[PDB]
């Protein structure tokens, strides 16, 4: 819930928790339209795609 | 009927002379652009692979040097009120004799020539994907005017031109302000006017160059960031990039629970990933193989080879080998034996992981087991060698009458506890455990101290028939050991017997007296009850026991016959009801009835009238 | 902000060269050797195909001529102990500048130029099949070293002799002696040499230009011994010649029951015929021996599937003279031509059926009951709702307004029903017998709807997934009972809640119900169709409970004998309330395996009949 | 059933009438009221079924 993104590996009990990037802090050259699309799943708890995408 | 004219009479006269061939460069064009390509849009895959060679050749010249690498782009744009598209790259160009010498000659490729002065094939030869020199010249399957601006890489080199129409002349002339690399123009033409929106064009470069090796930007933004994992070596991959390249082949939002990464070169070049859906299996995974061949980071778009066997298809992952022979048409040469022998050398690999993976665990292999058991059993009945169903067999799981209830044996271990030299071994179907050690069949085998498989899931009885052997020993059934193995007065038994004889004188051959049982009433023997019980569900009630030779067996001891004695006497009309209740009660204990709505007719009769003195 | 690098900054400013499209044969050569066929003995299809192009031509010239015809046939031979294969003809020929013009050019072919100078494409823009002017050089995926003698057929012509080895470069000087025609010495490569035993050359011959329209001779035995029927007309063609053909195409040895000549010409030529066996389906049964003909020679798909799924039972062969085909003489995969062809040929089998029925309706009858399973797969594996109700016509089922033995269709039973009405009801039982006497046919005996009887399995998933015909719903007994809208009341419902306690678990809600005649209970669900499947679709296959409504009829023997069952024997009632219950069960069909229900059946007969 | 059938679906009759012509009743006449108002007579009546009853 809380630190989810943190900018360094983090580990609980041997098995690692971040397993994201946080694609609002990259540019928009770096990031592909399957991570835009994962990402919108993510924050917006859904299974469908997003009919827009501002960066 | 038997003439021919061959002789020997031919001979040479005059000075024999030389000469060479020539080819014809205008039906060659109108075959590569007519009749080699089945689909449309392959075109952009070309393009796609000739600007990934450029930039390969580019950073390779930088590498011997020891140069700094500048930036490495592929630009895609799609343009709809002047209905064109654009290709852009950033490589090594072509001088003016480059742009005669490659454009011009058909089934010349420059890329050939540049391994060829390598000496070493070893990084670049798996990373250069031009090998005919035709590839270029599928633009013209849609395109009416082709234009090409390009510019060598060279220090000091000028902009030129390329200009033609498809009709066997092309003109070329030099161009100011031309940006290092090289840009193609296309023209679309009337009827090939869809490729002008991003929704076809999305579709295509997804489909074919996606894990294309260089930064692909389509008309402003980049979809060539997730990287193929089945390249590198399995260390270098953690949990989270296996599971994020599962839910993009397969579509699923969910985790695998198995991941194989093999890597073979000895025998043949083979990188692989295989993943299993955690998910239990849908109506789709039954009716047709999810399996994509690559070679050299592009797709092959097989989906009619079937490379991995069929009862292998609930499996998700992508092949890689550059030994595979292709064709012009950039598809595998189809049924050859390079192909065929790559499905053995899966097929063997796959079978040993999942037996590994029952070592390693039983109470996840056995979730596993009820998901998925159905692909095992249709393994069996579609394969032909011993050695394959011998394979596929120890993948089985079943549970013993030596065991406690709710564990499961495999054959293996069951194979590892029999006698001195007893080369047999027994299974029993039923429904549940319950109705198992019930069974009127199992109640007659109480004599033998043996260990009897109990297999529950219906098509147990088709595949053990149909494996016929396992470690060299025999698979005989509970019920043909029975028959193939070589209270009530006598007085009271031998008049009661003639009865059964003439009023069951059509649904029953054969009727005689059995003290193995203890908690039945009666029992129901057939010769082949392997082939009666599947045959009847492959195809009245005279006719289904005509040819099932329904041989019945009564209990002397059961209190069931014992009431019937005083029968007689009493109530002669209710007798004859009854022991037709009997005989539907053994059918359908033996498992020789396909429905029982014929017979409720009858035993509502026998109910109203036969307790009415309560 | 998106990041482009497209401009617009390029401009022309140098002066315009012309130039012209160069090819290499050395590289050219290279791709037809190994990276153009998939097969290997593929060579001599087109080698045999080459011989016969030869006889054309010069059979056209005579004809223009208007004289005698010389003898036209095909001869080819083995010669195993040098290992060499030959082939001759008694073709046009080829002269010193034709051998140069033709042989030794890539891409180019002689016959294109013939048939552009026909004027009338009726002559031999049929029987000619050469296209694309490479299928010469397929010779030397096998061959070290081919030698060609070939005199024309001019009077006065002179033979020559042509060697090449497939390096890039070839040889051409005169030769005496040489008789008309083409002879081909091609001799065999070290790894080849299976092509020199008569048996594998045996088995090509008939597996591609079994059909060639010349005679074909092996050794000097001729092969062809038959003619192709497909391509002649109806009338000429006699039943003996009709039935020789079904023997060879299926490889059977019984009669066919139906014979179809198709040939029609508007949309795009079509040359078929068709044959559907005597003998009741196979096992292998459950390109389909439909095999597609393009010219008399075999294109050998197997993958296109140029006939439906379900018309995977019927034999016979396709032909075409315009089927698009690839480099290697493969069909072009997904062209928009053969998906129309698919289309056109549904529609005539379809067509055929119904006529069949309409002129013969007992020898339909028969035809139903043997290959009735792919008809109703058909139905299932359909995407639109027209072509659904087209195969939906051949259907026969019974009707409970007539007498047992006759079967009638749908599209009759529109016909015959009123126009208040605009639905259909069926019911599903094994017989007729257990159809009358089911309970819920009982229940809609009150009006006077006719109801038709489907007794083969899968029926009721056939018309669900049909759900239409005429633009009028199919609506089961089952469906209609559920949407429809002496035993003392004192004595029923107290009785009736007893039901409640013992039977609550599997029983959701329980009501009376008064119009049963005959049967003591009944079981009813809403969804009665899904859950006849889905209960037995879920026990068939471990892949991806339910709300039974039990009904009582209160003036039934057996209901009316558990009203003094519970005062004298609470311990033996409880045992007839759950047979009760089971026996409603399996006449609903929805019951499980009934083996569980054996143990207590007996157990409750051991006690009940323990008074006499 | 002629007239109305598309917008019908069954007609029956109702004898416990004696001021009003026409009569609809609905399986979920609650529900579908105020359904209705949130979300031309084909597409209505398909989700409503609107049986008509008419006194005699
Ligand atoms: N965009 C490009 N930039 C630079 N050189 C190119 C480009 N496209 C093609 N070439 C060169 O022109 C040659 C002819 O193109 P092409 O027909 O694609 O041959 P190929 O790609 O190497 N073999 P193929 O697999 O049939 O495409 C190539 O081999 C390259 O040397
Ligand atoms: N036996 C022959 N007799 C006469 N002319 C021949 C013979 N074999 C080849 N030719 C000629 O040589 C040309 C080249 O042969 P070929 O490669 O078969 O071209 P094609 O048959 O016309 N087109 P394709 O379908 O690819 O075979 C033919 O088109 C003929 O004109
Ligand atoms: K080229
Ligand atoms: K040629
Ligand atoms: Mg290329
Ligand atoms: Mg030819």
């Amino acid at each position: 819930k809380y630190s989810n993104f943190v900018s360094f590996p983090l580990y609980l009990n041997g098995r690692r928790m971040n397993t994201l990037q946080a694609i609002w802090m990259m540019d928009p050259k770096d990031v592909g339209e399957w991570q835009h699309e994962e990402f919108y799943r993510y924050v917006a708890q859904a299974h469908d795609k997003p009919r827009y995408t501002l960066h | 009927p038997l003439h021919s004219i061959i002789s020997s009479t031919e001979s040479v006269q005059g000075s024999t002379s030389k000469h060479e061939f020539q080819a014809e460069t205008k039906k060659l064009l109108d075959i590569v652009a007519r009749s080699l390509y089945s689909e449309k849009e392959v075109f952009i895959r070309e393009l796609i692979s000739n600007a990934s060679d450029a930039l390969e050749k580019l950073r390779h010249k930088l590498v011997s040097d020891g140069q700094a690498l500048p930036e490495m782009e592929i630009h895609l744009q799609t343009n709809a009120e002047k209905g064109t598209i654009t290709i852009q790259d950033t490589g090594i160009g072509m001088t003016q004799e480059e742009l005669v010498s490659n454009l011009g000659t058909i089934a010349r490729s420059g890329s050939k020539a540049f391994l060829d002065a390598l000496q070493n094939q070893a990084e670049a030869s798996s990373k250069i994907i031009g090998q005919f020199g035709v590839g270029f010249y599928s633009a013209f399957m849609v395109a009416d005017r082709v234009e090409v601006y390009s510019r060598s890489a060279a220090p000091g080199s000028l902009g030129y031109q390329w200009l033609s129409d498809g009709s066997g002349v092309f003109e070329i002339a030099e161009a100011s302000g031309v940006r290092t690399g090289t840009k193609i123009i296309i023209h679309l033409k009337s009827d090939c006017k869809e490729f002008s929106s991003e929704a076809r064009v999305r579709d295509v470069v997804t489909k074919y160059s996606n894990f294309v090796s260089f930064p692909l930007y389509l008309n402003g933004r980049r979809m060539n960031t997730l990287q193929a994992i089945w390249m590198m070596d399995p260390k270098d991959v953690g949990e989270w990039q296996h599971e994020e390249f599962y839910r993009y082949v397969a579509q699923a939002h969910d985790k695998p629970r198995y991941t194989l990464h093999y890597k073979t070169d000895a025998p043949l070049n083979i990188r692989s990933i295989f993943y299993v859906p955690d998910m239990k299996p849908s109506m789709f995974d039954v009716s047709r193989s999810s399996v994509a061949l690559y070679s050299r980071k592009v797709l092959i778009q097989t989906k009619a080879t079937d490379i991995l066997p069929k009862w292998l298809r609930f499996i998700r992952g992508v092949v890689d080998s550059e030994d595979i022979p292709l064709n012009l048409s950039r598809e595998l040469l189809q049924e050859s034996a390079l192909i065929r022998k790559l499905r053995d050398v899966l097929q063997q690999r796959l079978i040993k992981f999942f037996i590994d993976q029952s070592k390693k665990d039983a109470e996840k292999y056995a979730k596993f087991f009820e998901d998925y058991g159905l692909f095992m059993r249709e393994g069996i009945v579609t394969a032909t060698e011993q050695e394959v169903k011998e394979d596929i067999a120890k993948l089985l799981r079943y549970e013993s009458s030596a065991l406690p209830s709710g564990q499961l044996t495999s054959l293996s271990e069951y194979a590892s506890r029999m006698r001195a030299g007893t080369r047999n071994i027994y299974y029993l179907c039923a429904p549940n455990r319950h109705l198992a050690e019930h069974s009127p069949y199992y109640e007659a085998m109480k004599k033998k101290d043996t260990e009897v498989l109990f297999c529950f899931e219906q098509f147990d009885e088709l595949t053990l028939l149909h494996l016929r052997e396992f470690d060299k020993k025999k698979l005989i059934s509970v019920e043909t050991d029975i028959v193939v193995d070589h209270c009530l007065s006598e007085k009271e038994t031998e008049e009661l017997m003639a009865w059964m004889r003439n009023v069951l004188g059509s649904r029953v051959t054969n009727v005689k007296v059995t003290l193995r049982l203890d908690t039945h009433p009666a029992m129901v023997t057939v010769l082949e009850m392997g082939a009666a019980r599947h045959f009847l569900r492959m195809q009245t009630q005279e006719e289904r026991a005509q040819l099932l030779q329904p041989t019945l067996e009564i209990n002397p001891r059961h209190a069931l016959i014992k009431k019937l004695n005083q029968l007689r006497a009493s109530e002669p009309g209710l007798a004859q009801l009854l022991v037709d209740q009997i005989y539907e009660n053994a059918m359908i204990a033996a498992g020789l009835v396909d429905d029982p709505r014929a017979m409720v007719g009858r035993l509502n009769e026998l109910l109203v009238k036969a307790l009415e003195r309560h």
